[PDB]
C-alpha cells in the first residue's frame, strides 16, 4: 500500500514537473513575443486605475 | 529403595520435560527468526520492484 502510494506520489511529482519543465515552453516564448509581437507601445491604456 | 526409586524417576522426567520444552522453544525461535528474515527480504525486493516499476 505504501508503494502504490508513492506511486501515486511519483505520478503526483511527473504531473508538477510537467509543468516544471513547462518553464521554458512559455516564457521564452513570450520573451521572444514581447521582442517581436508587443514592439514598442504595448502599454494599452490604464484608465480603470 | 522405594523412596530412591521415586525420587530417581522424579528427577530423570523432570529432566526429560525440561529437555523437551527447551528443544521445542529452540526450534520454534529458529523457525521465527528464518521466518522474520525472509519476509524482511521479500518486503526490501517487493519495494525494490516498485521503486523500479515507477521510474
Amino acid at each position: 500500500a505504501q508503494a502504490e502510494q508513492e506511486r501515486i506520489r511519483m505520478l503526483s511529482e511527473a504531473k508538477s514537473q510537467i509543468a516544471d519543465l513547462v518553464t521554458l515552453t512559455a516564457s521564452r516564448v513570450l520573451g521572444a513575443e514581447l521582442q517581436a509581437r508587443g514592439h514598442d507601445a504595448l502599454i494599452a491604456e490604464s484608465l480603470a486605475a | 529403595e522405594q523412596l530412591a526409586n521415586a525420587r530417581r524417576d522424579y528427577e530423570a522426567e523432570i529432566a526429560r520435560a525440561r529437555q523437551e520444552a527447551a528443544k521445542i522453544v529452540a526450534q520454534a525461535q529458529e523457525r521465527a527468526k528464518q521466518q522474520e528474515a525472509e519476509i524482511i527480504a521479500q518486503a526490501r525486493r517487493e519495494a525494490e520492484r516498485l521503486k523500479e516499476e515507477a521510474r
